[PDB]
């Protein structure tokens, strides 16, 4: 009796919070007690949805009375495996332990032993026990044992094996409902306010279930709802030393959030209309190129978070297309960096194999538990509010195309693995470089001929037919202009101004310098991707080199310029 | 599993 | 030994085991081994729930009761658990001690028996960490020489795998093959069971549920065997009955409340399951042919097999009905299955059968996902049936499905049982099967190629049978062909469209004046031949809900409707009257 706690009489002494909700839940576990075989009790649910609460709630119901006459004197007591695995040291000598306990439970009718996280003790698991003495307790039917096992190790150890399956019952614990959750959070209410007696408004209570969902993503809102409601409000007792806000409002549990998630609190906070509103203006700020699509994507977000009366299709399902690295890929991240949201990358070339396909949607090798899963379909669910970048989608396979079909039109994707994920939040996008490979060939003829073609034409040909309709509005790329990659230019070198100013060097740069690098890194075919390469052998190869060995050890005083005649750069340094 | 046991008399 | 072994027959004096109802086969058998001068150890081999640990169980309280040769009279049986002998040893010695102190114990009576269930666990290792002085090899030479009578009960796939890969031990034991012995005894059993399991709930189980238990529980809980799953049922039942009702309530276990607990472990809805559907079926056809209109042969062929099977007549082992619908498309093909849906209130399950055209995708209607892997998936047709027993499969264009699915279909319309390729058993006989092709509209609709017109009444037909092979037609109920929507049907189809709009506007308040020559052009430009009605949704839509929808959210009338409609011969426009 040492080892293990009666909730029972912890009830009777107070301690235990009311419990609001789950009486479909409660009222199944006293029907499967009542039973004459298969008494014991199984409770299939994921971390912090509730699971060890509503055991507690039984011996809340044995003490009021609410329960049949033959549990009224039924009695609950909760395993404690820490304390029996206190010291032993061997394998054994916990076994010794529990049969005592056993015995002491066995005496006295109408006992059950709630095991908490029974799939540790039984079963050889994955990450230390012995699971013999578990069984014949079953099989007597002397003691009902009530056991919380998560989704996950309970198909690799309940499904597996027949004798512990046959004896327990299995209770789906779903996650409560966002109205539910709120229910419940006011049925806390009074003890948490009693505690710092602060008052929270019913506003903040109901954003911290909508707020925590959409941001944390890491357990189930239940227990991140009372977790933010009691860091604010014992962040709030002790937050100003001389002012004493009793009150409580939506502002203080924005910043609990955000520290937790480490995310900037204006993206945390509940600013949607101030974030959309200045989209455009923050995304425009940093990158300068191709103001005419930003202008049209910029607008096509803020209609499109409207959905104009249609919800469950995708928010976004924009598609852009032209040369590569002309801003198809910066657009993206930056995006994403002013939302705060984690951008996710996959490129369509690598799951160009059929075998790939498969690899998107679950594991052709053989794996244990389906931890990998599906590359994507496992991400979109480790972070369904997050953009979806996909790269070269053009050189697909033909199956491929069929599967996104179905991602805009039904909303849901179903896979081996069967979890679902609420593609509403989530946006997608893709890049296109075989419309500048049009342009690129050239004619078998004796005079070459116009290649440029519609970019709605060169979209049919590789694209079906039956997405076009479904899109929001097509953006292609054309071209860069004299004017844009020369400013471009200018604000590369400041990374590497930035990088000499903590090393203790100046830099200067010549203006004539700065537009020749223009014209010979900018690529039509190929973007802006070569004048990365073609910008940093030029200038770091021969500043390398001098500020480890030479006069630029210290002091910098560089200079740069190019010779009319010569054509080529020409670098200048003082001690 | 199977572990040797040293005893010791009390005195 | 003290607390390791279990007397039975101590036990059975004061209760606990239950009795043992119709098992003489078997005990006789196992009395006949026992007997035996060396070797005398039975084996229990049978699937799980079928009273494998009764007989053992029940032989100790027959012997009690002195139902059983005087040879094996004065004797007890000992039920040894493992894992309480395997428990707190820490020690070299610790499990071996114990073990052979039992054997000793057997060895001194002459009559004593061990009871072993699941014995395929004494070949693994007991105590034994990188040896094998297992338990096995120490009972080895005791029950070769008859010193000790064993007794082990154990699955078929445990003993074909676990068990019978170390001969030696597998000699010992004599296979007794232990398997349900019948629907009907069954019932028998749990008359046997039921005082016990009466008293515990204090409540009295009706004749009719008990046989309504075990015959509801064959069609709905498949994965269990017919002795376990009964009495899992009853004893729900009788639990039910306890915390349900507050107090002065009917004690008296009801056929109904068998259905309702069968129905939450098979997670079906509990209408299908009860026979109170009558109401629905005596108006199902004129109900069904006022949602659709035209080809009411089709309804009527829906309602009569459905009606059929609920009456008693319907095929024993085939499903409901297999249907085959041949007609254009949006002729109402797809309208009869989804309003039959809703009215019975069952699932309407839909596959694409485009989707699996080529011979490697034709394993996952039938085929977990590929390789090994994916948990309770199963073939994508199996999950579906299994998860609802009563439903309604749709198939769309089985004409372009691969070859290889229609041999699936021959043993579900032939058979009415369907086995993954994981090993399940899927039996879905109350679902309706219905497809749907466009193979003979193309040929009836097109002309022959020639100055002289040919009769294509009959051309229809001949596609069909080459498109489909003679056995797959066979085992079709009826073939049903959806006919082109005549004039007179096209004028119910927009009085439908228009009238569930007028119902949505009624809400509002808005109300609508359309005339009826507006009707006639309306149809004209929403039915197509070739594409049917479906390009009719648009018409309906567009046409009248578009200009006054805008109207109504920012227009010159804001809200009061009282809109008119007319037919404007010079503009082949709608009117729209704006009266606040
Ligand atoms: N009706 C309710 N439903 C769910 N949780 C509730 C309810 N009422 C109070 N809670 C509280 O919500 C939290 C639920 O935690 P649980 O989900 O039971 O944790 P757990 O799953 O045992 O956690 P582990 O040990 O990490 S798997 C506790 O703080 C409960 O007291
Ligand atoms: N508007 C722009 N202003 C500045 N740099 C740009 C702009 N558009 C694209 N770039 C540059 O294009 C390059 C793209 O590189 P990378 O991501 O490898 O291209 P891709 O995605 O096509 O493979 C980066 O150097 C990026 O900064
Ligand atoms: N003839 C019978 N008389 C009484 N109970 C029976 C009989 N046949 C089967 N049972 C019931 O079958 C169950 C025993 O199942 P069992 O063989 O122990 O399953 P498992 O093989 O999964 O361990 C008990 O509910 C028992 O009462
Ligand atoms: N006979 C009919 N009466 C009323 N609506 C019909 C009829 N036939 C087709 N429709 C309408 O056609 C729409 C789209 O086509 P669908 O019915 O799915 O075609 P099909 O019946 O050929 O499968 C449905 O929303 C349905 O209401």
């Amino acid at each position: 009796e040492n080892f293990t706690t009666n909730l029972n009489q912890l009830a009777r002494v107070g301690g235990i919070d009311p419990l609001i909700g789950r009486e479909k839940e409660l009222e199944r576990a006293i029907q499967v007690l009542c039973r004459r075989r298969k008494n014991n009790p199984l409770l299939v649910g994921e971390s912090g949805v509730g699971k060890t609460a509503i055991a507690e709630g039984l011996a809340w119901r044995i003490v009021q009375g609410d329960v049949p006459e033959v549990m009224a004197d039924c009695t609950i007591y909760s395993l404690d495996i820490g304390s029996l695995l206190a010291g032993t040291k061997y394998r054994g000598d916990f076994e010794k332990r529990f049969k005592a306990l056993l015995k002491q439970l066995e005496q006295d009718t109408n006992s059950i032993l709630f095991i908490d996280e029974i799939h540790t003790i039984i079963g050889a698991g994955a990450a230390v026990d012995a699971a013999n003495l578990i069984k014949p307790l079953l099989s007597s039917g002397k003691i009902r044992v009530i056991g919380s096992t998560t989704y996950q190790e309970f198909s690799n150890i309940f499904e597996k094996d027949r004798a512990l399956a046959r004896r327990f019952q299995k209770i789906d614990i779903t996650e409560p409902s966002i109205e539910e959750t709120v229910q419940i959070i006011n049925g806390l209410k009074p003890k948490y306010e009693a505690h710092h007696d602060v008052r929270y408004t019913a506003k903040a209570v109901r954003a911290a279930v909508e707020l925590a969902v959409k941001y944390i993503n890491d357990r189930h809102l239940p227990d991140k709802a009372i977790d933010v409601i009691d860091e604010a409000g014992a962040r709030a007792r002790l937050m100003p030393v001389s002012k004493r806000k009793k009150t409580v409002n939506v502002a203080d549990i924005e910043s609990v959030v955000a520290r937790i998630a480490r995310i900037p609190e204006k993206s945390v906070s509940q600013s949607d209309r101030d974030t959309l509103k200045n989209l455009g203006d923050r995304l425009k700020m940093l990158v300068f190129g191709q103001d005419k699509a930003i202008e049209a994507l910029t607008e096509a977000i803020k209609m499109a978070r409207a959905g104009l009366g249609h919800e469950h299709k995708p928010v976004g399902s924009f598609l852009f297309a032209g040369p590569t690295g002309v801003g198809k890929t910066e657009v993206t991240v930056q995006l994403s960096k002013a939302l705060g949201i984690e951008l996710l990358r996959f490129d369509m070339s690598e799951y160009m194999e059929r075998h790939t396909v498969s690899r998107l949607i679950g594991a052709p090798p053989g794996y244990v538990g389906f931890d990998q899963g599906g590359l994507l379909t496992d991400a979109v669910i480790k972070h369904p509010h997050a953009v979806l970048l996909l790269d070269e989608i053009e050189k697909a396979h033909p199956d491929v195309f069929n599967i996104l079909l179905q991602v805009m039109d039904n909303g849901t994707l179903t896979d081996n693995n069967g979890r679902k994920a609420d593609f509403r939040n989530v946006v997608l996008v893709m890049t296109t470089n075989a419309g500048v490979r049009e342009t690129e060939r050239k004619s078998i003829g004796l005079i070459h001929q116009d290649n440029s073609t519609d970019a709605m034409e060169e979209i049919k040909k590789i694209f079906t037919p039956e997405f076009r309709n479904r899109l929001d509005n097509i953006i292609w790329f054309d071209h860069l202009s004299t004017d844009v990659i020369h400013q471009v230019v200018d604000k590369f070198i400041v990374e590497l101004q930035v990088q000499l100013d903590q090393k203790g060097v100046s830099l200067e740069v010549s203006q004539e310098a700065r537009n020749w690098l223009a014209e010979k890194g900018y690529d039509r075919a190929m973007g802006a991707r070569p004048m990365a390469r073609v910008i940093q052998d030029n200038l770091k190869k021969p500043l390398a080199n001098e500020l480890l060995f030479g006069s630029l050890v210290d002091g910098g005083q560089v200079t740069v310029a190019l010779d009319k005649e010569k054509n080529e750069l020409t670098y200048g340094f003082q001690s | 599993e199977k572990v040797r046991d040293a005893l010791k008399p009390p005195s």
